[PDB]
């Protein structure tokens, strides 16, 4: 503790430079640091989430000051459809005349937001910039809260007990009941209030919320029990959105689809929709017992989940504990449900839009999708490496004895082998299929392709009641009785949705959807594939039966007993994030060529050329990018020059990535050796010297710098091209 | 903008001055 | 314990020999930071608030001859004497002088106070009475002032008036 | 019948919370039934009542005084004091703008090192030294444990009356003065 | 329009979250 | 620096010892093994940590068993 790392002596005593990146990058691996007990560990994640939180809330204090200090909110209020919201101002000194020109924006140097947070924040009320403004300097109070929240909880008196932190059914009751619900509760109150009056007109803020009341009827029907009262009168089809031009009176309703202008979901659907989900989570953090001798023990449900059969041994028996006390099973299974939560966001927000004329913003729209789809793909892998972590650091087999985590173990080469054999027949039949349709197509022969109708996805559409396949079942028949129950409630908005072609709800499929989402498939079982195998053979291998003694991340175990290059559980998390990068690039180019398709008027073009890979070459990648390498050009320069640039800057980087990934130490360190002897030798130049022998990364070092570089180049690319391509289109 | 003059003044702060700063007071800490 | 906010404890890094000391630190910034730097930095900031303060005083019902048709106002004056190209000469003056005065040793970890006492910077012709309460008169004249040209400077921009003409008979 | 130990004075049938132990000036019944002082740090809950205590008062009188007569060149259109209508123009005449700089410079300046200190246990919450008359006298004396005493009792009848005040001039649309001369 | 005031107001606000970080950090 | 651990399943075939760059390994009397003798990691600050010694070890599973430690100027194997 008297040389940087402070934390590690084993570090700190490291003469050469990988103390000082390895000092960087065990930081925050609080387990393995120097005296580390149960107790200060806990108390230090529980300060650094405080650090975290007050992160957030600047984050979003620098989004709403920019917009109301240099943006065009009050001006796109007005013209939603025409006007492009404004990130915030450009000060560049490195800017010429003609790129100040090209990124003028009205009378500033501005970027365009692709963010959302002008449609998102008009939808909620936001009518002008001092609103803005009074949210930035209230999330400034909050961040600076959770900052003084962080430093008194590791002050000596605050600092919680290890009991405390492992009090789950108090935790999951407040989570549920408080976090959950009473937010929802609370968010209800502001659609009701807040969003719902601006959407008809109707200013309503902290100056008059008191005397105006959000429906004419008061709370007498909500206390009487005649709570129809709030459904009656909604917003016509003809509502102007923002005027009282044909505006309703109620506050809740089950419309279903879409306003028809801002071809969002209806203001009263989710104020609805967050008042049924406050109650589901109030009541549900009502389920465990705490301090008032009713509800729950987490264990006792646990224990008693054991099937009478023996076919899952003990069943349940020690999950509780274990689980209790692995922070890295609760990070596992917290990023699990985070990442698949995000992909729903991603799938149901494009499909169900909530927020006024962003199915208009083409490029926010495609912006939105991918990169909420690459934060689940993150969040997946990480769930997946946690996971691994837990099985070597955390898992005690004698706490585990015969229940259903030990029985994983058990039979962890039947899960791999079936893991391999599902993306084996994936993988062969899915190339096999569009290198079929390749070589058909490329010999003049599309009526020899095999185009197989996503005949089930298409019998779910029509379950759902899109009436287009021919199919009549359940909503999409008139006599189902699924139909008639649901005819006076919300079917017939959804209805209208769901059989409009112009929107993204239930998108029409064919041969080319069928190929692609098997595609998905093979890239979901593969990456899971190699997550699962990292984490079932974390603890140990027949290669390695000792791999938990050397712990997650190592080299290799030398090149004995045939080699052992990324043998660690840690080198299954590196292989897996290439095939997460690629199977979100699978899933995200088939998302923005479909709406880049639909939004063109040409969904013949994607039908046609989907089923075959020159097709996403040629009329995807080569026909977009045409704007985006166009961004500068001899002839001068535009507004997208800088998706040009990074987009260059991006294919740099992964490149450089490769060096990393391909070159290996031993190379390098003989090298700076020569390095390290030139210096040494040059008059003037040896009169300086380093402090910390250069050294080559380390073996590990490598993998993680080099996946960096490529995993920063696969996003920046795909970023600036999805963003250029759809701007440069529309 | 209001205060245009205010990215002359922060934008070479947080651009050029503090990370120089931020580079000096690291180097320093990770050097002693 | 602390004599200028008897509620709060003393600030322990402070000293009653430090010249203008009330064990007024109620943020404290005195362990965050070195004394010996926060009590030259206070004494620096004084003496440059000082002179800046004499600065608009005497600029106002004079204007050296030889700079004649510029702005007395602070912002106006800044960008006059900027593209006049005389800001920079003075620039690279004070960056000599401190320099000069610190003797190489600038830095927040070079800087030192070997056989002087922060302020000490070895400065004086006229040899007036300096180891006494004179020190504690230039900190109270520099804290002043230091608050004083932020009166001067906030007033040029709410109204565009001058520093002396403020004190006449004037309200919004 | 009572239980077994130390019984809560205020309500003999509940027990006495842990750190409330009837010494503090204006704790003698230990009122703490919902247990916040279990959970809770009772030199942080103390500086938070003698805070509202303070606010409340003020916020009282101010009431009172203002519905009594306001100044002419603050143009006061609401007779109701605690209405939003008056609340809104005193915010846009920079009126509360400004005490708001000077409270918020205040709480940031002396009230969160104020707190600190009584959380490290080197200040009594509450406690600024603030006595030019001296209507308390010494520091710690049955004189000042008197005043301690008369501080939260005037303090928590003043925060219960604000409630009296602003909920009451919300229904009638009337002034506190003006309700009780009119029933 | 965001007045030259309410932009220095949210500088001192945020001047204010960079003690209260600095403070949190040193300690963690 | 690195830790060079011996098992019992050591057959004392020398082995290690021979494949050691760095002097680190000896073979100590035994009686353990029928070969009379044991690997021995007296100067693992000598150890570079290239397991040369685990592959040349015979037994199933390793007799040798090498725990790449905290690094040093004689570990990372510099010669500046
Ligand atoms: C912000 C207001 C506030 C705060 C922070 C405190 C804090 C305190 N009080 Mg005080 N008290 C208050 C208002 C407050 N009081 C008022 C208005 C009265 C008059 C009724 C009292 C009467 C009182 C007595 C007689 C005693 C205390 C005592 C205390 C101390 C121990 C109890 C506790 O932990 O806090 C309570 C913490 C709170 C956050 C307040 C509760 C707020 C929640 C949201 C509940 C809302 C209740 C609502 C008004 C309906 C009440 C009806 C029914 C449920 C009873 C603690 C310093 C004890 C002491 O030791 O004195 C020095 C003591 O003996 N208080
Ligand atoms: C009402 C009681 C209550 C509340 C409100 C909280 C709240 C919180 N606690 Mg918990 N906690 C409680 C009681 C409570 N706690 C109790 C009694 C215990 C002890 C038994 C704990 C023990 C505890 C620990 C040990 C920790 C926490 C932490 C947290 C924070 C989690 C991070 C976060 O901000 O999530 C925000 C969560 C939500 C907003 C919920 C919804 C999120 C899902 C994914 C919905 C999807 C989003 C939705 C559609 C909205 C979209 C918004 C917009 C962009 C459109 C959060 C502030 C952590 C922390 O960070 O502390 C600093 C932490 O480490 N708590
Ligand atoms: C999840 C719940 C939630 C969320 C995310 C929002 C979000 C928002 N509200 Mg809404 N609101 C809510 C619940 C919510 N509200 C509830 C329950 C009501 C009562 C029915 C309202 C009534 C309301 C009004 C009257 C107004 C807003 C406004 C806003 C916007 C700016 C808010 C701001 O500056 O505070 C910054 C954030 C904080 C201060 C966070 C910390 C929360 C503190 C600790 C709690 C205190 C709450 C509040 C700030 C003050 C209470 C006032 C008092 C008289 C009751 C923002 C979009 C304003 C707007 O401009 O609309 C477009 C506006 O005028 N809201
Ligand atoms: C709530 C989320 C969360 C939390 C609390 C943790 C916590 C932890 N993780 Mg986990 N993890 C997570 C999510 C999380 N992780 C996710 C989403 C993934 C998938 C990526 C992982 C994958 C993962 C692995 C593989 C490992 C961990 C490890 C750890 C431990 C800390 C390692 C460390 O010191 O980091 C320090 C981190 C760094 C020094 C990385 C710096 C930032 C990177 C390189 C991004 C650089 C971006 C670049 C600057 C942008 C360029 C811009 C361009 C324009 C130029 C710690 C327990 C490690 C461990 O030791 O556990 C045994 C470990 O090996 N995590
Ligand atoms: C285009 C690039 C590419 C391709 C085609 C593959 C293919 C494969 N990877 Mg690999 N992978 C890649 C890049 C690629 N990977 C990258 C960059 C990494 C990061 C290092 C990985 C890391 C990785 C890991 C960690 C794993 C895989 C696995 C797999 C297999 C997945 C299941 C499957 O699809 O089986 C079907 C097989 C194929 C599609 C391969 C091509 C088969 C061809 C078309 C047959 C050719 C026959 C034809 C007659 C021509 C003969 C030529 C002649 C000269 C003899 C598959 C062999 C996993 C696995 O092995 O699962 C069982 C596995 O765990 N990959
Ligand atoms: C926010 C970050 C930032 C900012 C504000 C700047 C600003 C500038 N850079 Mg850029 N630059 C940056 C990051 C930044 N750079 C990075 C990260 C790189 C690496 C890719 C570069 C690579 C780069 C190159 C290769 C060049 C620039 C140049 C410039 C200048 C062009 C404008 C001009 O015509 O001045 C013309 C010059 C002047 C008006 C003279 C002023 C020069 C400085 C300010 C002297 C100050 C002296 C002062 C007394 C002491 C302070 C010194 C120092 C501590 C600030 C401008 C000062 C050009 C330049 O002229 O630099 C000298 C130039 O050739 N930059
Ligand atoms: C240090 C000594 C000092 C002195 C003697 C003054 C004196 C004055 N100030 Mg100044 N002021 C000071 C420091 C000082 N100030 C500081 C440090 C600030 C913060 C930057 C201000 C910010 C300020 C503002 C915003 C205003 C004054 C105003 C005034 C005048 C008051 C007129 C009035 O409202 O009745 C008066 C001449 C007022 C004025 O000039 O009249 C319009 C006024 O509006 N002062
Ligand atoms: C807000 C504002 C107000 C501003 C008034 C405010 C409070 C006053 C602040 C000014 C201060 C006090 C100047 C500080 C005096 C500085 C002088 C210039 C010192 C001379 C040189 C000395 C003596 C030392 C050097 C030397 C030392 C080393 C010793 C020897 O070697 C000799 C020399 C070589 C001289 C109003 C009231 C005008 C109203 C307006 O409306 C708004
Ligand atoms: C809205 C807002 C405004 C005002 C905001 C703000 C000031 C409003 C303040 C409301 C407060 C003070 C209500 C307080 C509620 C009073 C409670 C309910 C009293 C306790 C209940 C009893 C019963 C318990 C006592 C007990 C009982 C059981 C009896 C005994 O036996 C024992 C004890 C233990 C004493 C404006 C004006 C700024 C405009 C802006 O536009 C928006
Ligand atoms: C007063 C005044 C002025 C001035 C002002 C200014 C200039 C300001 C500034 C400001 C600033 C300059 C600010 C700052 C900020 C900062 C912050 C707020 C930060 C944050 C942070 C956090 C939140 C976190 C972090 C972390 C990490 C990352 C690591 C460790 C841990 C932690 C978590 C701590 C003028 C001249 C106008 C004039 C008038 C008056
Ligand atoms: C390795 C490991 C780990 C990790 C894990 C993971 C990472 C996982 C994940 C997983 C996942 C990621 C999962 C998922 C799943 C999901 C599900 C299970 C779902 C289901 C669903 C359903 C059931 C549905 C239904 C429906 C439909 C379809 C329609 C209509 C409606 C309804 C609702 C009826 C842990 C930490 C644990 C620990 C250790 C080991
Ligand atoms: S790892 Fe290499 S240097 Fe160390 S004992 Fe084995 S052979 Fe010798
Ligand atoms: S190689 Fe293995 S069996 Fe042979 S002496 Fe060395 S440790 Fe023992």
């Amino acid at each position: 503790t008297t040389k940087f790392p402070k934390f590690s002596q084993a570090l700190a005593s490291d003469p050469t430079t990988r103390r000082i990146w390895y000092g960087i990058a065990t930081a925050h691996d609080f387990e393995t640091h120097d005296g580390m007990t149960e107790e200060n560990l806990y108390q230090k994640i529980f300060a650094s989430h405080f650090g975290h939180l007050a992160l957030i809330f600047l984050w979003t204090s620098g989004n709403l000051f920019h917009v109301a200090w240099q943006g065009n909110f009050e001006q796109w209020i007005a013209n939603p459809l025409k006007t492009k919201p404004l990130a915030h101002a450009i000060w560049d000194p490195h800017f010429g005349q003609a790129a100040l020109k090209a990124f003028t924006r009205g009378e500033t140097v501005a970027n365009i937001s692709y963010s959302g947070l002008y449609h998102w924040w008009y939808t909620i009320g936001l009518r002008n910039n001092v609103e803005l403004y009074s949210g930035a300097l209230g999330l400034l109070v909050l961040s600076a809260v959770f900052l003084l929240a962080g430093w008194l909880h590791i002050q000596p008196k605050f600092k919680p007990s290890l009991s405390w932190f492992k009090n789950n059914e108090s935790r999951l009751n407040h989570h549920l009941a408080g976090l959950f619900g009473v937010s929802s509760l609370a968010w209800t109150g502001h659609l009701v209030h807040v969003a719902i009056p601006a959407s008809r007109g109707q200013h309503v803020g902290w100056d008059n919320f008191i005397s105006v009341a959000p429906h004419p009827a008061g709370l007498q029907p909500f206390f009487t029990g005649n709570w129809s009262v709030y459904a009656q009168s909604p917003d016509s089809m003809q509502h102007v959105f923002g005027t009282n031009q044909g505006a309703g009176t109620a506050i809740l309703t089950f419309l279903g689809g879409f306003h028809p202008q801002t071809q969002s979901l209806w203001l009263t659907d989710m104020a609805h929709h967050h008042l049924a989900i406050a109650v589901i989570f109030i009541v549900a953090g009502h389920m465990y017992r705490t301090n008032f001798g009713i509800g729950h023990n987490l264990k006792t449900i646990l224990e008693a989940h054991r099937p009478p059969s023996g076919r899952l041994g003990k069943g349940h028996i020690g999950i509780y504990q274990t689980l209790t006390n692995s922070l890295h099973f609760q990070l596992g299974l917290a990023l699990a449900c985070l990442s698949v939560v995000t992909s729903l966001v991603a799938q149901h927000m494009y499909a169900m839009p909530p927020y006024a004329y962003m199915a208009y913003d083409y490029v926010t729209q495609a912006a939105l999708y991918t990169h909420h789809q690459y934060i689940a793909g993150l969040l997946i892998v990480g769930a997946f490496a946690h996971g691994a972590i837990f099985f070597i650091r955390d898992y005690d087999p004698e706490q585990n004895q015969d229940n259903v985590l030990a029985r994983m173990l058990t039979h962890k080469e039947a899960i791999i082998s079936h893991l391999s054999w599902v993306s084996l027949f994936l993988g062969f039949h899915t190339l096999g299929l569009y290198v079929h349709n390749d070589v058909v197509v490329a010999f003049g022969n599309p009526e020899k392709q095999i185009l197989i109708e996503p005949i089930f996805a298409q019998w779910i559409q029509a379950t759902s009641g899109k009436a287009l396949y021919g199919f009549h079942v359940l909503l999409s028949s008139s006599t189902s009785n699924a139909t008639t129950a649901a005819q006076q409630l919300w079917l017939p908005g959804w209805l209208e949705a769901i059989n409009n072609e112009s929107n993204s709800l239930f998108l029409t499929i064919g041969p080319g959807d069928f190929l692609v989402h098997h595609a998905i498939a093979l890239g979901l079982h593969t990456t899971t594939l190699i997550l699962v195998k990292g984490a079932l053979d974390a603890r140990g291998s027949k290669l390695m039966p000792d791999k938990k003694d050397f712990g997650y991340s190592f080299p290799c175990d030398g090149p004995g007993r045939g080699g052992t290059c990324d043998i660690s559980a840690w080198d299954a998390f590196y292989l897996a994030m290439f095939w997460m990068l690629n199977t979100i690039g699978w899933i995200t180019f088939y998302w923005h060529w479909k709406h880049l398709s639909l939004w063109q008027g040409n969904v013949a073009q994607f039908n046609e050329s989907s089923t075959y890979l020159m097709g996403w070459l040629r009329d995807y990648l080569w026909l977009n990018s045409s704007p985006l390498i166009n961004g500068y050009n001899p002839y001068g320069m535009n507004s997208l020059s800088v998706w040009a640039w990074m987009f260059l800057f991006a294919h740099l980087v992964w490149a450089t990535g490769f060096m990393f990934l391909i070159s290996w130490r031993g190379y390098w360190q003989e090298l700076i050796e020569t390095l390290a002897w030139a210096h040494e030798r040059t008059p003037l130049a040896n009169l300086i010297k380093w402090k910390d022998k250069p050294v080559a990364l380390s073996i590990v070092q490598a993998r993680l710098v080099g996946l960096v570089h490529f995993t920063v180049g696969y996003i920046l690319t795909y970023a600036a091209f999805v963003i250029a391509s759809t701007a440069g289109k529309f | 903008m209001s205060a245009s003059y205010l990215p002359s003044i922060l934008v070479p702060t947080v651009g050029l001055i503090l990370p120089f700063a931020t580079m000096a007071i690291l180097f320093v800490a990770i050097e002693k | 314990q602390s004599p200028a906010m008897p509620f709060l404890s003393k600030p322990p890094n402070l000293s009653p020999d430090m010249p203008g000391y009330r064990g007024f630190d109620p943020l404290r910034l005195s362990d965050a930071f070195d004394v010996n730097w926060l009590l030259e930095g206070e004494v620096k900031n004084g003496r440059v608030a000082m002179l800046a303060c004499l600065h608009f005083f005497v600029t106002e019902y004079y204007q050296f001859p030889f700079y004649a048709g510029a702005p007395k106002l602070a912002a106006p004056a800044h960008d006059y004497f900027v593209k006049s190209g005389a800001m920079i000469q003075i620039l690279v003056f004070i960056g000599f002088l401190e320099m000069v005065l610190h003797r190489g040793k600038v830095l927040y970890s070079d800087m030192e106070w070997k056989g002087r006492k922060p302020g000490e910077l070895g400065f004086n012709p006229l040899n007036l009475p300096n180891d006494k309460a004179m020190k504690d008169r230039e900190i109270n004249n520099g804290r002043l002032a230091m608050l004083g040209f932020a009166g001067i400077i906030h007033g040029e921009f709410l109204n565009g008036k001058m520093p002396i003409e403020q004190i006449t008979n004037f309200q919004p | 019948q009572a239980p077994s130990g130390a019984a809560m004075p205020s309500m003999p049938f509940l027990k006495r919370p842990s750190k409330l132990d009837g010494s503090l000036p204006g704790g003698e019944g230990c009122f703490d039934p919902l247990g916040f002082t279990e959970v809770f740090s009772l030199e942080w809950m103390r500086e938070a009542e003698v805070k509202h205590c303070r606010v409340a008062m003020l916020a009282v009188l101010g009431v009172i005084a203002q519905e009594f007569g306001t100044l002419d060149f603050y143009h006061a259109q609401s007779k109701l004091q605690l209405s939003p209508d008056l609340h809104n123009q005193f915010v846009q005449n920079g009126a509360l703008q400004q005490v708001l700089l000077f409270v918020c410079a205040w709480e940031f300046f002396v009230g969160l090192p104020a707190l600190i200190e009584s959380l490290e246990g080197r200040r009594e919450p509450g406690y600024f030294g603030f006595d030019p008359l001296k209507l308390g006298g010494t520091y710690g004396s049955a004189q000042w444990k008197r005043m301690a005493a008369g501080e939260l009792r005037n303090g928590r009848l003043a925060m219960i009356a604000f409630g009296g005040f602003f909920h009451q001039q919300l229904l009638t649309k009337q002034g506190i003065i003006e309700q009780l001369t009119h029933f | 329009m965001i007045t030259d005031n309410q932009v220095f107001v949210a500088l001192i606000m945020a001047l204010v979250c960079g003690y209260l970080a600095v403070k949190l950090a040193a300690q963690l | 620096a690195h830790t060079v651990k011996i098992y019992d399943n050591c057959i004392g075939c020398t082995q290690c010892v021979r494949a050691c760059p760095l002097d680190v390994l000896e073979m100590v009397p035994w009686d353990g093994c029928k070969a009379g003798q044991m690997a021995s990691a007296p100067r693992t600050e000598d150890c570079v940590g290239c397991k040369r010694c685990e592959t040349a070890c015979p037994t199933d599973f390793l007799s040798i068993r090498v725990y790449l430690g905290g690094e040093t100027t004689r570990s990372m194997g510099l010669a500046y």
